[PDB]
RNA sequence: GGACUUUUACUUUGAAAAAAUUAGAGUGUUCAAAGCAGGCGUAUUGCUCGAAUAUAUUAGCAUGGAAUAAUAGAAUAGGACG
RNA sequence: AGGAUAGUGGCCUACCAUGGUUUCAACGGGUAACGGGGAAUAAGGGUUCGAUUCCGGAGAGGGAGCCUGAGAAACGGCUACCACAUCCAAGGAAGGCAGCAGGCGCGCAAAUUACCCAAUCCUAAUUCAGGGAGGUAGUGACAAUAAAUAACGAUACAGGGCCCAUUCGGGUCUUGUAAUUGGAAUGAGUACAAUGUAAAUACCUUAACGAGGAACAAUUGGAGGGCAAGUCUGGUGCCAGCAGCCGCGGUAAUUCCAGCUCCAAUAGCGUAUAUUAAAGUUGUUGCAGUUAAAAAGCUCGUAGUUGAACUUUGGGCCCGGUUGGCC
């Protein structure tokens, strides 16, 4: 069976990916404040309620 | 804050019944300076190896040191 | 293994000592004495954990070695001397007198007694025999040997002991209508006025026992200690006098006096 | 009467019948025969250290066209030869040869998992450094 | 060879990890009561499960039973003492009918919010954590305190704290130092 | 004390079944896991509640029941009462 | 019957008999088997584990033997042999860490050659001495408990009623967003002190200092389904790789590598292995057997399991307990 192969191709895509450096964002709070902001982002500010309240929409 | 207190009838009774650590904590007695436990045990184990006073052994080895 | 044990770990001690499960790996093993170590109370735990007169075994030893405490008239300057049922403890300092009796929960109570009551104790005879040269003798529950008893004193009777000399003042027999103390088992601590006993020749003679509130139960003959006839006892009973209140009426009384 | 005995004095029959029909199982028979203790490379352990012999380009099963980049490794305690699949992309360039690797099961309890024909183990650490930390370059490989 | 310290777990994770009903219900609870994890809700549901199990195995026994009478009265008394169970409801089935918001309504966080010294449950949380509270005359910095229905008459600010006097405070003293520098 | 005394199984109650652990009563470890502590006074001399209870198989022991399932008896009457 | 034992006993010896166990599982083998109290998971029943804090055994490298002593077949006591192994001026001598630290190995896998008898207890001739038993501290994300990582304002937009119902003007009271801005609050962390403790280190107290973000910055795993959360962007092009399972990838990838966003749990999260529930896929409760796996070819038949009905019932008369019942 094919026990051989092209071992020169290991890491091909991981090497070919252009290095995109992470943008620096405002610090997101941790803990009770985070649960508070999730509660506001889901319930009182229900901003995206499109038909059945999707969470991560596509830009359309 | 909450603790435990003891008054005695005299400092004689206090010094015959209170522990020495609390006495030296109050500064009534002096904490005797002692060698460490390892050194005390090593001295005891060294003295276990001699039978008697050991003065005869000491003078015999001080004689035999030259030969 | 290989000989007698000299230690006693905590969680292996008898539970009626009320030794806390924390604060040390070991328990004070009672030395050999007049009582079994299970039905005993060392003077260390009696002085420290029941009376709070000391905080350490060092302080208990400091009390004992100056011959302050004496039990049954003898000084007994041993830290782990087994004090058992109905042993009297005299503290001439504070002129206090205790008698080791069980409370109804099954533990030893701090039953302060007077001096005329501390001048004696009761003993349950365990065997009557003929010693050497035909001398008759009895053996009480605390291992006391008393020679030349009254010939009517048979086994499972109670003798009153002079406690200065080892003589017998008088004695209580064993039959129906006698006030008893239960010393052993589930009903340890109750006081219940024998109605009758069943024999079962071959082991464990049972006795039926009904308290002042007519609540009957049954006990082996090993755990019964007759302390007089119905009504008057020969000793001072502790608080409660062995009723064994249920938990309901107990919390009712706790809500009554609060 | 539904087969089995129902009498009040027939517990022994039910016990031995249940014993035989318990032997008819898989996990019970395996646990009692001790195939992990006898016929397993790991000897019943969760992980095992070994010495890398070589690098294999094991083909995936059908329908899947890929090369899975596994290694041949000889276990230290048994001396048994074992094929272990090096998980992530480019991590074959960390395990070169005569490396002292840690292996674990793959999660299928001794079965070949997916499209990889006949391997049962994955590499976790190489030279005392974990492969995911090496892949995210939180650390780097030691001397040799 | 010493007696081992006893310990226990105080919560239990649910069986199904991801279901939207439980998820958004407990998120509403956490948002309304100012909690930081689902672990508090899990702990409260664990205590409620134990209480309901005790009520179930007491109700399996008939009435006039001493164990049922004793421990049912004890449990009812402990619940009406903490105030999770109203005084009229003392029939051992409302104990089964309780829910976790009844328990969460007795925490010191929401009790401070109801007393109005906070204006928000998160303000109550940080106040309790920053020791500006005294349930009797003793500071408590645990929000899950379960006040005992007699302490609300004594919930107030701590005497050795700002909003209780006796010292202004750290950054207040700092600002006094900076304005004394500007005074110079 | 006796003379004899059909045998069990089953079931009730009770004795016994170490403590720790488990369940569970009480109790401000500051909450809690815990622990078995503590609490109350004129605090100047002191007083006082506790540290329960339940479960802990089977086997063995005593006890009430006597349905259910077995067992034996007076039939070549060397049977009972007397 | 005798010896021996502290004593019973084929425990041993002499003589004599042919007995004793077993399908109700003897005997033998295996145990990755010290037993139990107990532990995990459990609607109930149950299944699995229990080297390990308590009890009871057995052992001191493998066997054997023995002195002393009340108590040992003792090993931090000797004697011999076997296996390892130490020092020698080679004649000889001394060995037993499955005690406390610690060191090699073995491994997937487990800490300081610290301080002290101050507590808990123990031993002695004994208040006083001793105790790596024990306690204290150090390492310690084995597990558990509690619980920070921000709160509240004012300004700028966008709502919902209500005063005006005077064009769409103010908007009171609002619930969110801000390359808007403020004073407060606080502990982590240092630290005089005191407390703490045998002496300390910590904890609880507490002077003084100690938030404004680029700080004092929360991770782990994932976003096709199961199963919470992308038809967003770039790269690759059945390659690299992902994927517990179904499956994704062959030039428009919601599954790969990245960025952005979002989701779940959170000082914890994932992975492997084993086990429990799920599993009524071990079925006593409680499985299935015509065709999916499974009625022996048929009958007899012992052990085993099970086994028809039948023997004092009914009627009365009283007594006294519990729950009620206005009173
Ligand atoms: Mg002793
Ligand atoms: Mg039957
Ligand atoms: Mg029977
Ligand atoms: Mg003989
Ligand atoms: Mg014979
Ligand atoms: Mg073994
Ligand atoms: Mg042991
Ligand atoms: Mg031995
Ligand atoms: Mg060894
Ligand atoms: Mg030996
Ligand atoms: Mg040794
Ligand atoms: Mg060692
Ligand atoms: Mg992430
Ligand atoms: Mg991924
Ligand atoms: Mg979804
Ligand atoms: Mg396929
Ligand atoms: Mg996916
Ligand atoms: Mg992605
Ligand atoms: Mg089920
Ligand atoms: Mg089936
Ligand atoms: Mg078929
Ligand atoms: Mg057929
Ligand atoms: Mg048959
Ligand atoms: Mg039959």
């Amino acid at each position: 069976a094919k026990v051989h192969g092209s071992l020169a191709r290991a890491g091909k895509v991981k090497s070919q990916t252009p290095k995109v450096e992470k943008t620096e964002k405002p610090k997101k709070p941790k803990g009770r404040a985070y649960k508070r902001l999730l509660y506001t982002r889901r319930f009182v500010n229900v901003t995206l309620v499109n038909g059945k309240r999707r969470m991560n929409p596509g830009p359309s | 804050s909450v603790g435990f207190g003891l008054v005695y009838n005299s400092v004689a009774e206090a010094k015959k019944f209170e522990p020495t650590y609390r006495l030296v904590r109050y500064g009534l007695a002096e904490k005797v300076e002692k060698a460490s436990r390892q050194q005390r045990k090593q001295k005891k184990n060294r003295d276990k190896k001699i039978f008697g006073t050991g003065k005869r052994l000491a003078k015999k080895v001080a004689r035999r040191n030259a030969d | 293994a290989r000989g007698p044990k000299k230690h006693l770990k905590r969680l292996a001690a008898p539970h009626h000592w009320l030794l806390d499960k924390l604060s040390g790996c070991y328990a004070p093993r009672p030395s050999a004495g007049p009582h079994k170590l299970r039905e005993s109370l060392p003077l260390i735990v009696f002085l420290r954990n029941r009376l709070k007169y000391a905080l350490n075994g060092r302080e208990v030893k400091a009390i004992l070695m100056q011959r302050h405490v004496k039990v049954d008239g003898k000084v007994r300057t041993d830290t782990t001397y087994p004090a058992g049922f109905m042993d009297v403890i005299t503290l001439d300092a504070t002129n206090e007198n205790f008698r080791l009796v069980y409370d109804v929960k099954g533990r030893f109570a701090v039953h302060r007694i007077t001096d005329e009551e501390a001048s004696y104790k009761l003993g349950k005879v365990k065997k009557v025999q003929l010693g050497k040269k035909g001398v008759p003798y009895v053996v009480t529950h605390d291992g006391r040997t008393i020679r030349y008893p009254d010939p009517n004193i048979k086994v499972n009777d109670t003798v009153k002991i002079d406690l200065a000399s080892g003589k017998i003042t008088d004695f209580i027999k064993f039959d129906a209508g006698k006030l008893v103390y239960v010393t052993g088992g589930r009903n340890l601590g109750r006081i219940g006025t024998i109605v009758h006993k069943e024999r079962h020749d071959g082991g464990f003679d049972l006795v039926h026992i009904k308290d002042s509130l007519d609540n009957t139960f049954v006990t082996r003959l090993n755990n019964v200690f007759v302390i007089g006839e119905q009504g008057k006892p020969y000793i001072s009973l502790p608080k409660g006098k062995g009723i064994k209140l249920s938990i309901a009426e107990e919390r009712d009384r706790r809500r009554a006096q609060q | 009467g539904k087969g089995k005995p129902r009498g009040l004095n027939s517990a022994r029959k039910l016990r031995v019948h249940r014993r035989n029909n318990r032997w008819a199982e898989n996990n019970y028979k395996k646990r009692l025969l001790g195939t992990a203790f006898k016929s397993s490379p790991f000897g019943g352990s969760s992980h095992a250290k070994g010495i890398v012999l070589e690098k294999l380009g094991i083909e995936s099963k059908q329908p899947n066209s890929a090369i899975r980049k596994c290694v041949r490794v000889q276990l230290i305690k048994n001396g048994k030869k074992v094929t272990a699949f090096v998980p992530n992309d480019g991590c074959l360039n960390f395990v070169d040869e005569n490396d002292e690797v840690l292996l674990a099961g793959f999660g299928r309890k001794g079965k070949a998992k997916g499209d990889i024909p006949g391997v049962r183990f994955k590499v976790v650490k190489v030279s005392g450094v974990s492969l995911l930390a090496l892949w995210k370059e939180k650390k780097e490989k030691p001397r040799s | 060879p010493r007696a081992p310290r006893t310990y226990s777990k105080t919560y239990s994770t649910p069986k199904r990890p991801y279901e939207s009903s439980r998820l958004d219900a407990e998120l509403k609870l956490a948002g309304e009561f100012g909690l930081k994890n689902k672990k508090e809700i899990y702990r409260i549901s664990f205590q409620l499960s134990k209480i309901r199990r005790a009520a179930r195995d007491l109700l399996t026994r008939d009435e006039k039973d001493p164990k049922r009478l004793f421990e049912g009265n004890a449990l009812i008394r402990r619940l009406v003492r903490v105030g999770v169970l109203s005084e009229d409801k003392k029939k051992l089935d409302y104990v089964l009918a309780l829910k976790v918001e009844d328990f969460l309504e007795r925490r010191l966080q929401t009790q401070v919010y109801k007393l109005g010294l906070a204006k928000s449950v998160h303000h109550a949380r940080v106040l309790i954590t920053q020791r500006h509270i005294a349930v009797g005359k003793q500071i408590v910095n645990i929000p899950s305190f379960m006040v005992r229905l007699d302490s609300e008459k004594h919930i107030d600010f701590a005497p050795t704290s700002p909003f209780g006097g006796a010292r202004p405070g750290r950054v207040a003293r700092r600002n006094a130092a900076r304005k004394a520098e500007a005074s110079g």
